[PDB]
Order: structure tokens, then C-alpha cells, then sequence
């Protein structure tokens, strides 16, 4: 893991990418149904992706479970925000479920989460985020988000090296590399915030009682 | 939990 | 389409490959005929959506009228699901990898009436691919051929042109892999002859699915109902 | 029309 070159790290991450999944082809119980069904199916692919994030299968099963429980909604969200980059004003949940901001209103308390997601998407667009940078960010999220609840920090340093390598290769000055690195990592703070808000929204939906999968339920539960 | 199993199979 | 080199054909087809999907297999319970048919048709339905978008990326396919596109997909869909399954299952002797969380042996195929004989044909096809050492580049070519060929005499010179291009591409891959000229046409024949078996299996599977529907074993999505209905 | 006919038009 820590022996790979930056290019090999990027290659590995690109190769590990999960597929884009489809929705079914609205009320509050209907849209939440589509969204949660999609999320549950994506979750299964995410767990495969995780095992191919360099250093992750090196961890104990307990630690793997913990990171995924902490990270999963953050990872779904950065995925969605990436998919939606070239669709200003819309969220590309699936190629056949492209939702504008106003459709957020069908579901109580969602338009705000929609707004935060759109803002992130808009932010990435302005930064001209690259795919190779995106997969680095997604790996950082997996490994960082549960890490406070040494090998992991070495792997995190490697991914930072990889990000800097991409910016160097793109022709950015030293000063521009550090600034862009900073800009990208600060967005992860916003993504953590969105995940927190999304987690509470999902919990309250469970309470009103759309059905949730067992898997989705225990992911939810771990956040107590 | 379930998750515990995906990770193994 | 007709301008693509062989390598560009191969690259386009590799790029267009759909993902491997997961089933909703629930291991808390033993299989029933209904639950197993439910799993398999739920999987088929979701794979169909990806297949349809794959089809649009196969060279020459979106040149066709919407009616012709519909026709080809209606004729080929189960053949395409099956050749994918058989490809997925190649490195799992004696088992069908319907999904990474749904790996089945012929014994499990027995919980569905009339299914085990279709499993056996699928398994034998998988063994055949394994014994031939079928390559991924060869596999994507075959799947494209199925798409464009299976409905063409139930409908075009344009499709035949593309089919000829895929033939050139298959030979190119074999030459590049160091096969002698004789070996090239022998292997080309062997691969194409397997398509006859896949057609046959599709016809059995279609008759099987129809009986399941006609006995109210499983509910089918509107898409699956209409695919099935296209065949009578 | 057939469902497929419409579905095919979705990007
Ligand atoms: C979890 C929610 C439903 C599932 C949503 C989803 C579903 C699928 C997906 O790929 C990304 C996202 C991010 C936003 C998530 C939502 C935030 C609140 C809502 O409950
Ligand atoms: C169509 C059947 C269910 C769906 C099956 C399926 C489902 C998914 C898939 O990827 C391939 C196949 C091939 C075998 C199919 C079966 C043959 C008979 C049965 O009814
Ligand atoms: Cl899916």
C-alpha cells in the first residue's frame, strides 16, 4: 500500500470506482422510497469499493465496520455531488432520476439538504475538480471520518502526496498546490456537516415510518 | 451486524 | 460506425460494458420456488436497464429507428443476460454467478420447476467458454453480435456492415494473440456456433419464464412483461 | 406505445 507510486495510487482508485446505478423509471413516501432504495443498493457496491481502497483490508474487521458506518452517507453524498457537477441546479441521483431543487420540497426538510448539496456541486464546478482528485477525496473521507472514534495516518499522508502530485502534474505552482489542497479539504468539512444533517433527516423518516432495508437501518443505528 | 457479513463473503 | 479501426471497436465496446449488479438475496431464509424466481427476475429487471443503455453505445445501434432498436432488444435481451451470466461464471466451475452474492449450483436450481435443465445448459456453456479460454475482448464482440444479429431476420444492410466489422475485429484479436491463420477461422467458427446454443437456451428460458408468469409464481415488472410478450 | 419505446428516449 504505502509502497505504491502516486500514479499507481490514482490508477488503483480509478479502477476501484463503483458503478452508477439506476432508479425505477411524487409524494414524500414515494420520493423517499426511490432515494432510500437507491442508497441501499449503492451501499453494497460501496463496501466492495472500500476493500480496494489501499490499506483498508489491512485493518481489522471491527475497524473496517466502524469506518464504513461513520463514512457511508458522506461517501454517497460526495458521489452525488460529483455526478451532478455538470448539471447546474440539479442533483443526478441516477441517470434516470435527475431532480431539480424544487422537487426537494416534496419531502419535509429536504430542500435545505438539497441546497447544501447543490452548493457543493457548484463549488466543485468552479474549482474544476478532476476525477483523479475526486477519488482521492473519497478515499480520504473513508479513512478520516471515523479515525478519532498510525498506519491509517500513513495512508492518509500518501493520499495527500497523491493529490499534490496531481496538482504538480497539472502545472500548478507550489503556492497554488497548497491553496488548492486546502480548498479541497475544507469542503470535506462541509460534506461532514451535510452527512450529519442527512443522518438526522433519515432518522426522523424512520420514525414517521417509508420502509428501510436492514442494512440501511443498522447504518442509521450506529449513528445513534 | 449484517455489515459484518458483507465484509467477509 | 464503419470508420472505426479494430482497436477502436474493441475500446468502445470495453468502455460500454455494464456493471455487475447485486441481487437482493436474503440468506436468513431457505429458497422457495417463488422467492428464487423473485430474486432472479428482480435481478434481470435491473440488469435490463443497464443493457438498454449499453445497447445505445454499441456502434451503429443508435443509427437505427426507435422501432428497430426496440425490436433488436426484444429479440436479444435474454440471450444477452445469459451470455453475461455464463461469462461471469467461467471461473466458478459447477456454479452460476448470477451476482457476487448469488452463486448457485444445479442442486439449488432444483427448487424451481423446470429450471435445473436450463441451469445445466448454462453451466455447460460456461465450461465451454472456460475450456476455450474465452477472452474479455472476444466476449464483448460476441455480445454485440447477439444484439445486432438475433432480430435481424424478423425485422438491414447497415447492420450487416457493422456485423462484418465486428468479424474483422474478432479475427484481429486472434491474430494479435498469435493464432495461426487456420486457428483464426477455426476459433471464429467455434465462438459463433456457441451463439446457436445461446439462442436455444434463450428460447427455453423464455418458455420457462412465461410458464412462471402463467402460474402466478412471480409478479413481473412492466418491462419484463412486455419483453416476454414480444415473444408470445 | 411500448414502455421500451419511451425508455429508449431517456438520457
Ligand atoms: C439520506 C437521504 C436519502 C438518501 C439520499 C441519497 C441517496 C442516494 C445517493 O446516491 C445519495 C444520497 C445523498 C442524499 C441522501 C439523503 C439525505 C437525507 C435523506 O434521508
Ligand atoms: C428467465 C429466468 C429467470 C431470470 C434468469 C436470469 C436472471 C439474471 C441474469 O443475469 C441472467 C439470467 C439467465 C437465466 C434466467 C432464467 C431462465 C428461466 C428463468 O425464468
Ligand atoms: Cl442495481
Amino acid at each position: 500500500a504505502l509502497s505504491l507510486t502516486a500514479d499507481q495510487m490514482v490508477s488503483a482508485l480509478l479502477d476501484a470506482e463503483p458503478p452508477i446505478l439506476y432508479s425505477e423509471y411524487f409524494s414524500e413516501a414515494s420520493m423517499m422510497g426511490l432515494l432510500t432504495n437507491l442508497a441501499d443498493r449503492e451501499l453494497v457496491h460501496m463496501i466492495n469499493w472500500a476493500k480496494r481502497v489501499p490499506g483498508f483490508v489491512d485493518l481489522t474487521l471491527h475497524d473496517q465496520v466502524h469506518l464504513l458506518e461513520c463514512a457511508w452517507l458522506e461517501i454517497l453524498m460526495i458521489g452525488l455531488v460529483w455526478r451532478s457537477m455538470e448539471h447546474p441546479g440539479k442533483l443526478l441521483f441516477a441517470p434516470n432520476l435527475l431532480l431539480d431543487r424544487n422537487q426537494g420540497k416534496c419531502v419535509e426538510g429536504m430542500v435545505e439538504i438539497f441546497d447544501m448539496l447543490l452548493a457543493t456541486s457548484s463549488r466543485f464546478r468552479m474549482m474544476n475538480l478532476q476525477g483523479e482528485e475526486f477519488v482521492c477525496l473519497k478515499s480520504i473521507i473513508l479513512l478520516n471520518s471515523g479515525v478519532y472514534t498510525d498506519h491509517i495516518h500513513r495512508v492518509l499522508d500518501k493520499i495527500t502526496d497523491t493529490l499534490i502530485h496531481l496538482m504538480a502534474k497539472a502545472g500548478l505552482t507550489l503556492q497554488q498546490q497548497h491553496q488548492r489542497l486546502a480548498q479541497l479539504l475544507l469542503i470535506l468539512s462541509h460534506i461532514r456537516h451535510m452527512s450529519n444533517k442527512g443522518m438526522e433527516h433519515l432518522y426522523s423518516m424512520k420514525c414517521k415510518n417509508v420502509p428501510l432495508s436492514d442494512l440501511l437501518l443498522e447504518m442509521l443505528d450506529a449513528h445513534r | 451486524k449484517l455489515l459484518h457479513r458483507i465484509l467477509q463473503d
